C-alpha cells in the first residue's frame, strides 16, 4: 500500500499549491 | 593582440575552407 | 521531357524556379544599399 | 441521432440567442 | 515615407509602411501574385523537363503534374502519362502571365501614385470604410464562385476529370450526373472529423466533388452579390475590429485552417488525390502489405480466415469494433481505407472471404506490392523507407511533401494570426506602443487581495 | 561600397556552402 | 557540358539582381 | 587599400589548403585512409589497435 | 615593479581583454577548438572505432567527429611524447591523442574562462555570480567527459566530440544505464526546461508590459533609472492568470539564475553514479511481480525491453574491440520485425 | 466612425453577466476563453486524477494485452500513466456514451481520448485567455504567442502525431515512463535526433537555459547596495518602485569585457525581446518537427553513405545510432507486428 | 448512455453559446481606454 503514500504526497503538494495561491500575503505597492 | 587574434582565427579558417572544397571533388 | 524544339532550353529552366528566393534576398540588398539594414 | 439531442441543442442555443437579441436591442 | 523617422517602423517591419498607401500596397499584392504565377510556370516547366515517360509520377518528385493529371490532361486509362504537352502549355501560359503581373507590380510599387484615393475614387479606400470593404469582398467572392464553376464546366463538358473509381480502372470521365442533393453534400459538412467519418476529407466520388463545387459556386456568387449590395449589420459592426491589420489577421486564421485541411486532404483522401499520381496513403500502403502477405501465404496453402496470430487475433483477417471483416495486424487501425484495387473484394459485412479465397486478380496483387513498396515513409534527404533503412532508394512520397509543407505553412500562418489579431486589438484601443505612464490601468484598480 | 562588399561576400559564402551541399550528392559520402 | 550551361545561366540571373540595384544606385 | 595584401594572401592560403588535399599530403600527415586503403589484400577486417604500449609496431603491420 | 608592470599591461582595456586568466585561457581555448576542427576535417577513427570520422573521408558536419581513443589505451593521458605514440604525430592521431588533447585543453580552458569571469568581475567591481552560474557547465563537462570514462574501462566510452557521436553517447546511456529513469537526470530536465520557460516568459512579460516612452510603433528606439516596463501590471496579469506572480525583481533574476544551474549540477551527480555503473536502472518490485505474473505490464517494463534491444544490436557494432559475435538466432526481437 | 465602436448598453442582465465575466476585479480572471477553459480543464483534471489512481489496465495496441497504468494496480509515480486508447479504435471518436459500459470504456482507453481532447481545448482557451487579460489591462498582447509555443508542442504529441499515424494509441502516454517510451519509439521510427528541427529545439532549450542563467547572473551581479550585511539583498527592492535596482551600465560593461565590446546589448528592450524570442522559436520548430515527422518526413539518413573504392561500406556514427534505432525498432511492441515492414 | 450524451450535449451547447454570443457583445469596447 505504497499507493497511500503516493496519494498522500500528491495531496500534500496540491494543498501547498492551493494555499500558495489563495492564502498568499498580498503584494503591496511602494 | 587584435592582429594576433583576428589572424589566429581567420588564417586557418581560409586554409581549411580550401581543403574542404578540394574534398568536395574527391571521387571514390 | 520538354518538347524537342524547346529541348535546347533545358538548363535555363533548371534555374527558373530558384528566382523567387533571389527576390527575397534582393530586398535585403536593396535595404543595405540605402543605409538601413 | 435522436430528435431529443437536436431539441435540447436548439433550445439552449435559442435561449442564449434571444438573450443576446435583447442585449443588441 | 520610407524611413523610421517618417513612418515609425524600422526596415524589418519596413513592410508596415504600406498600410495606408493604397497604390504601393496594390503594387506589392500584384507583384506578389506575379511571384506566385512565376513559380507555378517555372516549376511546371521544370517538372515537364525532368519527367520520364515510363515511371510513375510519385517516383519523380512531382506535385504540380499530379494536379493536371487529376484534372484529366495527358492521361491514359490506369494513370499512364502519355501526353506531357498540355502541362508544358499551362506552364508556359503561367510564366508569361507572370511577366505581365510582374510589370504591373513594379509599376504600382515604384512608378505609380502612392495614394489611390486622390486621383481615383473606385480603387481608393479607407480601411474604416465598411461598405467599400464588403464591396471588394463581394467582387472577389464572385470571382471565386466563377472559378468553382470553371472546375465544374471542365469536369462536366470539356473532356472530364480523371476518375480512379471508374468502372474499368482509373480513367478520365465526363461527370454526367453531379450530386445536387443538399442532404448528401451538407452531410459532408456537418460530419465528425474523426475516424470512419473524415468530415469533408471523406469525399470518395467525383459526383459529390463536382456537385459540391456547384453548391460552393452558387454560394460564393450569391454571397458576393449579397456583400456588394448590402452593408454590415449593427452586431457585426460592434463585434469586429475594422482596420487593415485586423482583416489581415482574419485572412490569416482562415488560411491557417485551410492549410491544415489541405494537409489532411493530401494525407487521407485518394479521390481528389489519385494514388496513381500522388502515390498511396499510409493507410493504403499498410493495408497493401497485409493484403500482399495474405495473398502470398494463402498461395502457400494457409486458410487465412482461420489463421491464428500470436496474440490470438486474426493473422490476416479479424473484425473491426463494429463487426466488419478487416485485415489483421497493426493495419487494423486503417480499416476505414477505401481503395479502387480493394473494393472489388468488399461486401456488405466488410471483406468477402469467398472473393478473397477465389477472385483475387493479378493486377490487384501488383497494386498491393507497388503501394506497400512505395509507402509514404522517407528521410529529409529523400532516402526511401523506414528510418533504419539503408541508402539505396531515392524516394519521398508527394503526399509527405505536400502534407508536411502545408502543416508548416498553416502553423506559422496561425502564429501570424495571433500576432496580428493581438496587435490589431492593441492598436485599435490605443496601447500597442506601450503603457501610458500617466494612465496605467492597474494603478486605477483595487488590489487583488 | 560597403553594401556591395557585403553582397559579394555573401554570394561567395553561399556559393561555397552550395558546393558543400553538392558534395553531399557527389564523391565521398554520397552513397554512390 | 550541361553543368557549365546551368552554372552560366545561374550566374547571369544571380548577377541580374545586384546589377539593377547598382545601376539605379548611380542615378 | 588593405585589399591588396589580402588579394595576394587569402587566395594563396585557399589554394594552399586545396593543394594540401589534392596532393594527398593530408592523408600522409594525419594517417587518414584513402578510399582504397581501408582494406588491403591481406586483411579483410577492421584493423583495431589492441596493444597500448606497442601501437606503433601494430600500426606498422 | 616587474610584476606590477606585467599586471598593468595584462589588464589594459583592449578590444579583447586578456589578464592573467587570459594567460591560461587563450592558449588552451585555441588549442581545443583548433583540435576539434583539425580532427573533424582530416583525422579518421578507423583504427579506434572502425569508423570514418572526417570531411576528408566523406563525413558531413553531422556525422564528423573527434572520436574517443582506442579502448586498449585505457585511461592513458596519451601525451604526444607518451610511451604509446612515442613522438610520432601520425600514430598519435591514429591512437586517439586528439581526444585527450581536446579534453584536457578544453578542461583547463574552462578553468581559465571561469577565472576570467572572476577577474573581470573583481576589476570592474561586480559580484561574481556569473562565474558561479558558470560552475554549472563546468560540472557537466567534468562529470561527463572526465569522471564517467575514468569510472568506466577507458576513454573509449567517453563522448566523442561530434553531433552524431554525442547522439550515440545518448542512446548508449539509455540502452545501458536507463538514464531517463534516473531521478537526477529528471531534475536536470526540470532545470533546463524550466530555464527555457523562465527565459521565454520573462522576455515576453517585459516586452508586453512596456511603457509608452515614444510615438513610434518601434518600441525599441524608446529606451535611465526609470523602469522601462510596468512591474505592477505584470504582477497583476500573472496573478490573475496563473494565480501567483513575481513581486521582487531581484528574487526573479536570482531565480532564473538558480533553476538551470541547479539542473546541471544534479544531472552531474547522476552521471558520476553512472561512472560507477551505480544506475537507477530497475524497480525490483515490478521486476519480481512481472517475473511471477506474465500478465503484468507497465511502460517501465516496455522500456526495459527496448533497452535490451539497443544493447544487443548496437553492442556488436559500437564495441568492435570486444569481438562480440551474436548469431542472428540469439538477438532479441519481436514477431515479424 | 473609426475603428472601435466606443459604446455601452445600459445595465442589462446580459450586460451584467458580460461585465462579471470580463471583470478585472476577480482574483482569477474568467474571460470568455475562460468560459471555455474552466469546464474543459476541470473535466480533464478530474478524469486524469481518478484514472491515474484507480484505472484498470488498457489494451493500448489493440492486441488484447492490457497495460497497467494506475497506482492501485501496481504502479508508482514514475511508472504510472494514463494509457493511450486502443489501436483497434484508431482515430475514431470514443466517448463514454459510445461504449456499452464504463468497463469497456476503461478497457479500450477512453479516458486518454477524453483527457487529451479536453486538455487541448482548455489549453488553447488558456492561450486565448492570456491574450484577453492582456487586452483588459491595456497591455501589449504577445504573451500568448510565447505561450503558443508550448501549446504547439502539446498539440503535436497529443493530436497531430496520432492523426498522421492513424491512431491515438501513438499519442504520448500521460506519464513519465510512458513519455520515455514515446521518445524511444519515435527515435526508432523517425530518427528525430538527426532532424534539424529537433536540433533547433535543443538549441532553444539549451540556449534558453544559458541566457536565463546569463541574464540572471548579470543582473544579480550588478545589484545596487541598498541592504545591510548578511541581510537578504532582495529586501533592497520594493514592489512598484520606479528607481532601477541594478547598475545596467556595469553589467553591459562586464559582458563587454567578457567577450568583446560589440557583443553586448545596450537596449534592455532588445535584450528581453531576444530572451523571449530564442526559446519560443526553438520550441516552435521542434513542434513542427514532431508534426511533420508525424507525416513521416524523417530525420537525415546517412546510413552507409560512405563507401570505399572496392564498394564496401565504411560505417560512421550515424550507422551506430542506426544500430541503436534498430534495437528499439525490433524490440518495441513485440507482439503487435505480423509483417516485415512497419508502415503505421 | 443516451441520457449522458444528452447531458454532455446540453453542457457543450450552453458554454459554446455563452462563448460565441459573449464575444459578440462589443468586446473591443471592453478596454481601459474606453
Ligand atoms: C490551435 C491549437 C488547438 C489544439 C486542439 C484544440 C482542441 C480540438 C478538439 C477536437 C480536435 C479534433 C481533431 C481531429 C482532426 C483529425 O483527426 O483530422 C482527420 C480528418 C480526416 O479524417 C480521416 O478521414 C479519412 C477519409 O478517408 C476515406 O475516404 C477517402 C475518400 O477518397 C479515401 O477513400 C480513404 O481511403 C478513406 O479511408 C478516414 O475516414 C479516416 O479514418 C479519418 O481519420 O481531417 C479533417 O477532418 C480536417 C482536419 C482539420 C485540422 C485538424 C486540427 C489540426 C490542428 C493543428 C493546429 C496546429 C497549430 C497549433 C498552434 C497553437
Ligand atoms: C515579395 C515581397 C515584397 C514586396 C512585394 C515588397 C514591396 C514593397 N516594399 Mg518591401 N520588403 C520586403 C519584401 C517585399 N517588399 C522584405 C523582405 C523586406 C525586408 C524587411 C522589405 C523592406 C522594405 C522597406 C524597409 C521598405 C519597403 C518598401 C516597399 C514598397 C516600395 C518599394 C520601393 O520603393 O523600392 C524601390 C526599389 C527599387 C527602385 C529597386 C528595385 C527595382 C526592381 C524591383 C528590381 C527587380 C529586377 C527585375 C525584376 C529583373 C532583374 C513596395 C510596395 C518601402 C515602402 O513601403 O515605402 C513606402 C520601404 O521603405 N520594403
Ligand atoms: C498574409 C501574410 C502576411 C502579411 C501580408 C504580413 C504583413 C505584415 N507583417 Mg506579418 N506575419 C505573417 C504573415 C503576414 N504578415 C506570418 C505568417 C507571421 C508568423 C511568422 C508573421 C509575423 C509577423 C511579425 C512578428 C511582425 C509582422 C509584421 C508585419 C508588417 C510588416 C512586415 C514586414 O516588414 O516584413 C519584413 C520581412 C522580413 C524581415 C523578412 C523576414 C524573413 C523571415 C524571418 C524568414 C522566413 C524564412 C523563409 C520562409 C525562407 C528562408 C530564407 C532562405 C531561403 C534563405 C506587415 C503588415 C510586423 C508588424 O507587426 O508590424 C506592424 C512584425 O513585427 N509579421
Ligand atoms: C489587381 C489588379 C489591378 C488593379 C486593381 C489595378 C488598378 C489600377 N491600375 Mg493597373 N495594372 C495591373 C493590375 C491592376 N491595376 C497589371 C497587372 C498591370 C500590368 C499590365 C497594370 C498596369 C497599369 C498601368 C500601366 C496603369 C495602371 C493604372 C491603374 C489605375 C487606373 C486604371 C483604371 O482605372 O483602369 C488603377 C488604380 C494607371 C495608373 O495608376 O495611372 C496613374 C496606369 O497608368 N495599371
Ligand atoms: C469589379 C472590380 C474588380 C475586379 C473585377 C477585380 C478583379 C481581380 N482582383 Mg481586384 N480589387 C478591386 C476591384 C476589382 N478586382 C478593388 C476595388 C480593390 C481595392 C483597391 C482591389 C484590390 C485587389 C488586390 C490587392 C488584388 C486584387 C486581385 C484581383 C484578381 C484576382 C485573381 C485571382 O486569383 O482570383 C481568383 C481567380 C479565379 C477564381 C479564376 C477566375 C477569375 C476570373 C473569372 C477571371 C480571372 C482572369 C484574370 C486573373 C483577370 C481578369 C479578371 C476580369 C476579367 C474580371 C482579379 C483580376 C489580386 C491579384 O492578383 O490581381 C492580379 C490581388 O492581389 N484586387
Ligand atoms: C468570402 C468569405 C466571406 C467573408 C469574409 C464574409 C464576411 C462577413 N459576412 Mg458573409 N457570407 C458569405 C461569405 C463571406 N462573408 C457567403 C458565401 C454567404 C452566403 C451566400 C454569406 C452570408 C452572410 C450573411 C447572411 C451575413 C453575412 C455577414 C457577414 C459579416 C459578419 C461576419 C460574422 O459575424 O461572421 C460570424 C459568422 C458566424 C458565427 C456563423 C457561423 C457559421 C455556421 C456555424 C456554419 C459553420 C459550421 C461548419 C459546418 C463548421 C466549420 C468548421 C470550422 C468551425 C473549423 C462579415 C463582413 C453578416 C453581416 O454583417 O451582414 C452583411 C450577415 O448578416 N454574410
Ligand atoms: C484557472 C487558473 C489556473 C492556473 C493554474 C494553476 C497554477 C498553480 C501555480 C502554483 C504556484 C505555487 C507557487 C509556490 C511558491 C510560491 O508561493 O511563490 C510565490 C512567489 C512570489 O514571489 P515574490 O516576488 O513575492 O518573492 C519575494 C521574496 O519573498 C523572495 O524571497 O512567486 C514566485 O516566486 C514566482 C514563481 C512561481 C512559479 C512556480 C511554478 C511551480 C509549478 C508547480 C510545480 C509542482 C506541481 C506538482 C503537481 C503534482
Ligand atoms: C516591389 C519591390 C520588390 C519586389 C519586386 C518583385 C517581386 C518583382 C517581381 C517581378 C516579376 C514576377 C517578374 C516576372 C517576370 C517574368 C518573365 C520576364 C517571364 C519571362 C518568360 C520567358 C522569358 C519565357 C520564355 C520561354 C518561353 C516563351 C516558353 C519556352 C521556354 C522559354 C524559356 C524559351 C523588392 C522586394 C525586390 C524590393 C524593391 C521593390
Ligand atoms: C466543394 C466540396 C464540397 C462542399 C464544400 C462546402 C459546401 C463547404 C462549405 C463550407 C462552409 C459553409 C464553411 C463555413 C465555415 C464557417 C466558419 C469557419 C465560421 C467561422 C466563424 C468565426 C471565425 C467567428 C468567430 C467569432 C466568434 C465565434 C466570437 C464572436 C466574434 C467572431 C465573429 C470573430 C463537398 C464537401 C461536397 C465535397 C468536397 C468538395
Ligand atoms: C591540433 C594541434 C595543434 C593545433 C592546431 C590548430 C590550432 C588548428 C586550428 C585550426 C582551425 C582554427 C580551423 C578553423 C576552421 C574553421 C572552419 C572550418 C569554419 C567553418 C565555417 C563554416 C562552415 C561557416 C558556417 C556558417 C556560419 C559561421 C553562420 C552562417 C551560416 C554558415 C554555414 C555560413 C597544434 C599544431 C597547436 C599542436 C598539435 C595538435
Ligand atoms: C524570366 C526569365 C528571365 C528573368 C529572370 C529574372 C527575373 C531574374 C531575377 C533575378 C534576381 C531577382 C536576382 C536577385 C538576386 C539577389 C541577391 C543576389 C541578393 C542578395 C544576396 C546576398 C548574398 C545578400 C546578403 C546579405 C546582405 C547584403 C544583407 C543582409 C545580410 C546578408 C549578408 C545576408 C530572363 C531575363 C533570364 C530570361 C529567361 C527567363
Ligand atoms: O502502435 Mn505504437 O509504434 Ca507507430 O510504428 Mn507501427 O504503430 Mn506501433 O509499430 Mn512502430
Ligand atoms: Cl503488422
Ligand atoms: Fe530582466
Amino acid at each position: 500500500m505504497e499507493a497511500l503514500v503516493y496519494v498522500f504526497l500528491l495531496i500534500g503538494t496540491l494543498v501547498v499549491i492551493f494555499f500558495a495561491i489563495f492564502f498568499r500575503d498580498p503584494p503591496r505597492i511602494a | 593582440f587584435r592582429w594576433l587574434a583576428i589572424h589566429g582565427l581567420a588564417i586557418p579558417t581560409v586554409f581549411f575552407f580550401g581543403a574542404i572544397t578540394a574534398m568536395q571533388f574527391i571521387q571514390r | 521531357q520538354l518538347p524537342e524544339t524547346y529541348n535546347i532550353f533545358a538548363p535555363i529552366i533548371d534555374i527558373m524556379p530558384v528566382i523567387p528566393i533571389l527576390f527575397l534576398l534582393l530586398a535585403f540588398v536593396w535595404q543595405a544599399a540605402v543605409g538601413f539594414r | 441521432l435522436l430528435a431529443a439531442a437536436l431539441a435540447l441543442v436548439a433550445v439552449v442555443f435559442a435561449v442564449v440567442l434571444a438573450l443576446f437579441a435583447a442585449w443588441a436591442a | 515615407g520610407r524611413s523610421i523617422e517618417s513612418t515609425g517602423f524600422a526596415w524589418w517591419s519596413g513592410n508596415a509602411r504600406l498600410i495606408n498607401l493604397s497604390g504601393k500596397l496594390l503594387g506589392a499584392h500584384v507583384a506578389h501574385a506575379g511571384l506566385i504565377v512565376f513559380w507555378t510556370g517555372a516549376m511546371t516547366l521544370f517538372e515537364t523537363s525532368h519527367f520520364i515517360p515510363e515511371k510513375p509520377l510519385y517516383e519523380q518528385g512531382m506535385i504540380l503534374l499530379p494536379h493536371l493529371a487529376t484534372l484529366g490532361w495527358g492521361v491514359a486509362p490506369g494513370g499512364e502519362i502519355v501526353n506531357t504537352y498540355p502541362y508544358f502549355a499551362t506552364g508556359v501560359i503561367h510564366l508569361v502571365s507572370s511577366a505581365v503581373l510582374g510589370f504591373g507590380g513594379i509599376y504600382h510599387s515604384i512608378v505609380g501614385p502612392d495614394v489611390l484615393e486622390d486621383s481615383f475614387s473606385f480603387f481608393g479606400y479607407d480601411w474604416r470604410d465598411k461598405n467599400k470593404m464588403t464591396t471588394i469582398l463581394g467582387i472577389h467572392l464572385i470571382l471565386l464562385g466563377i472559378g468553382a464553376f470553371l472546375l465544374v464546366i471542365k469536369a462536366l463538358f470539356i473532356g472530364g476529370i480523371y476518375d480512379t473509381w471508374a468502372p474499368g480502372g482509373g480513367d478520365i470521365r465526363f461527370i454526367t450526373n453531379p450530386t445536387l442533393n443538399p442532404a448528401i453534400i451538407f452531410s459532408y459538412l456537418l460530419k465528425s472529423p474523426f475516424g470512419g467519418e473524415g468530415w469533408i476529407v471523406g469525399v470518395n466520388n467525383m459526383e459529390d466533388v463536382i456537385g459540391g463545387h456547384i453548391w460552393i459556386g452558387v454560394t460564393c456568387v450569391i454571397g458576393g452579390i449579397w456583400h456588394i449590395l448590402t452593408r454590415p449589420f449593427s452586431w457585426a459592426r460592434r463585434a469586429f475590429v475594422w482596420s487593415g491589420e485586423a482583416y489581415l489577421s482574419y485572412s490569416l486564421g482562415a488560411l491557417a485552417l485551410m492549410g491544415q485541411t489541405a494537409a489532411e486532404y493530401a494525407w487521407y483522401n485518394n479521390t481528389v488525390y489519385p494514388s496513381e499520381f500522388y502515390g498511396p496513403t499510409a493507410a493504403e500502403a499498410s493495408q497493401a502489405q497485409a493484403f500482399t502477405f495474405l495473398v502470398r501465404d494463402q498461395r502457400l496453402g494457409a486458410n487465412i480466415a482461420s489463421t491464428q496470430g500470436p496474440t490470438g487475433l486474426g493473422k490476416y483477417l479479424m473484425r473491426s469494433p463494429t463487426g466488419e471483416v478487416i485485415l489483421g495486424g497493426e493495419t487494423m487501425r486503417f480499416w476505414d481505407l477505401r481503395a479502387p484495387w480493394l473494393e472489388p473484394l468488399r461486401s456488405s459485412n466488410g471483406l468477402d472471404l469467398n472473393k478473397i479465397k477465389n477472385d483475387i486478380q493479378p493486377w490487384q496483387e501488383r497494386r498491393a506490392a507497388e503501394y506497400m513498396t512505395h509507402a509514404p515513409l522517407g528521410s529529409l534527404n529523400s532516402v526511401g523507407g523506414v528510418a533504419t533503412e539503408i541508402n539505396s532508394v531515392n524516394y519521398v512520397s508527394p503526399r509527405s511533401w505536400l502534407t508536411t509543407s502545408h502543416f508548416f505553412l498553416g502553423f506559422f500562418i496561425f502564429i501570424g494570426h495571433l500576432w496580428h489579431a493581438g496587435r490589431a486589438r492593441a492598436a485599435a484601443a490605443g496601447f500597442e506602443k506601450g503603457i501610458n505612464r500617466e494612465n496605467e490601468p492597474v494603478l486605477s484598480m483595487r488590489p487583488l487581495d | 561600397p560597403l553594401w556591395l562588399v557585403v553582397t559579394f561576400g555573401g554570394i561567395v559564402v553561399l556559393t561555397v556552402l552550395g558546393i558543400f551541399i553538392y558534395g553531399s550528392y557527389s564523391g565521398l559520402g554520397s552513397s554512390l | 557540358w550541361q553543368v557549365i550551361v546551368q552554372l552560366v545561366f545561374l550566374a547571369l540571373i544571380i548577377t541580374t539582381g545586384p546589377v539593377i540595384i547598382v545601376y539605379l544606385s548611380t542615378r | 587599400r588593405y585589399w591588396v595584401i589580402h588579394s595576394i594572401t587569402i587566395p594563396s592560403l585557399f589554394i594552399a589548403g586545396w593543394l594540401f588535399v589534392s596532393t594527398g599530403l593530408a592523408y600522409d600527415v594525419f594517417g587518414t585512409p584513402r578510399p582504397n586503403e581501408y582494406f588491403s589484400e591481406n586483411r579483410q577486417q577492421v584493423p583495431l589497435i589492441n596493444d597500448r604500449f606497442n601501437a606503433r609496431e601494430e600500426l606498422d603491420d | 615593479g616587474w610584476f606590477d608592470l606585467l599586471d598593468d599591461w595584462l589588464k589594459r582595456d583592449r578590444f579583447v581583454f586578456i589578464g592573467w586568466s587570459g594567460i591560461l585561457l587563450f592558449p588552451c581555448a585555441y588549442l581545443a577548438l583548433g583540435a576539434w576542427f583539425t580532427g573533424t576535417t582530416f583525422v579518421s577513427s578507423w583504427y579506434t572505432h572502425g569508423l570514418a570520422s572526417s570531411y576528408l573521408e566523406g563525413c558531413n558536419f553531422l556525422t564528423a567527429a573527434v572520436s574517443s581513443p582506442a579502448n586498449s589505451m585505457g585511461h592513458s593521458l596519451l601525451f604526444l611524447w607518451g610511451p604509446e605514440a612515442q613522438g610520432d604525430f601520425t600514430r598519435w592521431c591514429q591512437i586517439g591523442g586528439l581526444w585527450t588533447f581536446t579534453a584536457l585543453h578544453g578542461s583547463f580552458g574552462l578553468i581559465g574562462f571561469c577565472l576570467r569571469q572572476f577577474e573581470i568581475a573583481r576589476l570592474v567591481g561586480l559580484r561574481p555570480y556569473n562565474a558561479i552560474a558558470f560552475s554549472g557547465p563546468i560540472a557537466v563537462f567534468v562529470s561527463v567527459f572526465l569522471l564517467y570514462p575514468l569510472g568506466q574501462a577507458s576513454w573509449f566510452f567517453a563522448p566523442s566530440f561530434g553531433v552524431a557521436a554525442i547522439f550515440r553517447f545518448l542512446l548508449f546511456l539509455q540502452g545501458f544505464h536507463n538514464w531517463t529513469l534516473n531521478p537526477f537526470h529528471m531534475m536536470g530536465v526540470a532545470g533546463i526546461l524550466g530555464g527555457a520557460l523562465l527565459c521565454a516568459i520573462h522576455g515576453a512579460t517585459v516586452e508586453n508590459t512596456l511603457f509608452e516612452d515614444g510615438e513610434a510603433s518601434d518600441t525599441f528606439r524608446a529606451f535611465q533609472s526609470e523602469e522601462t516596463y510596468s512591474m505592477v501590471t505584470a504582477n497583476r496579469f500573472w496573478s490573475q492568470i496563473f494565480g501567483v506572480a513575481f513581486a521582487n525583481k531581484r528574487w526573479l533574476h536570482f531565480f532564473l539564475l538558480f533553476v538551470p544551474v541547479t539542473g546541471l549540477w544534479v544531472s552531474s551527480i547522476g552521471i558520476v553514479g553512472l561512472a560507477l555503473n551505480l544506475r537507477a536502472y530497475d524497480f525490483v518490485s515490478q521486476e519480481i511481480r512481472a517475473a511471477e505474473d506474465p500478465e503484468f505490464e507497465t511502460f517501465y517494463t516496455k522500456n526495459i525491453l527496448l533497452n535490451e534491444g539497443i544493447r544487443a544490436w548496437m553492442a556488436a557494432q559500437d564495441q568492435p574491440h570486444e569481438n562480440f559475435v551474436f548469431p542472428e538466432e540469439v538477438l532479441p526481437r519481436g514477431n515479424a520485425l | 466612425m473609426t475603428v472601435t465602436l466606443e459604446r455601452r448598453e445600459s445595465t442589462s442582465l446580459w450586460e451584467r453577466f458580460c461585465s462579471w465575466i470580463t471583470s478585472t476585479e476577480n482574483r482569477l480572471y474568467i474571460g470568455w476563453f475562460g468560459v471555455l477553459m474552466i469546464p474543459c480543464l476541470l473535466t480533464a483534471t478530474t478524469v486524469f486524477i481518478i484514472a491515474f489512481i484507480a484505472a484498470p489496465p488498457v489494451d493500448i495496441d489493440g492486441i488484447r494485452e492490457p497495460v497497467s497504468g494506475s497506482l492501485l494496480y501496481g504502479n508508482n509515480i514514475i511508472t504510472g500513466a494514463v494509457v493511450p486508447t486502443s489501436n483497434a479504435i484508431g482515430l475514431h471518436l470514443y466517448p463514454i456514451w459510445e461504449a456499452a459500459s464504463l468497463d469497456e470504456w476503461l478497457y479500450n482507453g477512453g479516458p486518454y481520448q477524453l483527457v487529451v481532447l479536453h486538455f487541448l481545448l482548455g489549453v488553447a482557451a488558456y492561450m486565448g485567455r492570456e491574450w484577453e487579460l492582456s487586452y483588459r489591462l491595456g497591455m501589449r498582447p504577445w504573451i500568448c504567442v510565447a505561450f503558443s509555443a508550448p501549446v504547439a508542442a502539446a498539440t503535436a504529441v497529443f493530436l497531430i502525431y496520432p492523426i498522421g499515424q492513424g491512431s491515438f494509441s501513438d499519442g504520448m502516454p500521460l506519464g513519465i515512463s510512458g513519455t520515455f517510451n514515446f521518445m524511444l519509439v519515435f527515435q526508432a521510427e523517425h530518427n528525430i535526433l538527426m532532424h534539424p528541427f529537433h536540433m533547433a529545439g535543443v538549441a532553444g532549450v539549451f540556449g534558453g537555459a544559458l541566457f536565463s542563467a546569463m541574464h540572471g547572473s548579470l543582473v544579480t551581479s550588478s545589484l545596487i547596495r541598498e541592504t545591510t550585511e548578511n541581510e537578504s539583498p532582495n529586501y533592497g527592492y520594493k514592489l512598484g518602485q520606479e528607481e532601477e535596482t541594478y547598475n545596467i551600465v556595469a553589467a553591459h560593461g562586464y559582458f563587454g569585457r567578457l567577450i568583446f565590446q560589440y557583443a553586448s546589448f545596450n537596449n534592455s528592450r532588445a535584450l528581453h525581446f531576444f530572451l523571449g524570442l530564442w526559446p519560443v522559436v526553438g520550441i516552435w520548430l521542434t513542434s513542427i518537427g514532431i508534426s511533420t515527422m508525424a507525416f513521416n518526413l524523417n530525420g537525415l539518413n546517412f546510413n552507409q553513405s560512405i563507401v570505399d573504392s572496392q564498394g564496401r561500406v565504411i560505417n560512421t556514427w550515424a550507422d551506430i545510432i542506426n544500430r541503436a534505432n534498430l534495437g528499439i525498432e525490433v524490440m518495441h511492441e513485440r507482439n503487435a507486428h505480423n509483417f516485415p515492414l512497419d508502415l503505421a | 448512455m443516451f441520457t449522458l450524451k444528452i447531458f454532455v450535449y446540453s453542457c457543450v451547447a450552453f458554454f459554446c453559446s455563452l462563448f460565441i454570443f459573449g464575444f459578440l457583445s462589443n468586446d473591443p469596447s471592453r478596454n481601459p481606454n474606453r
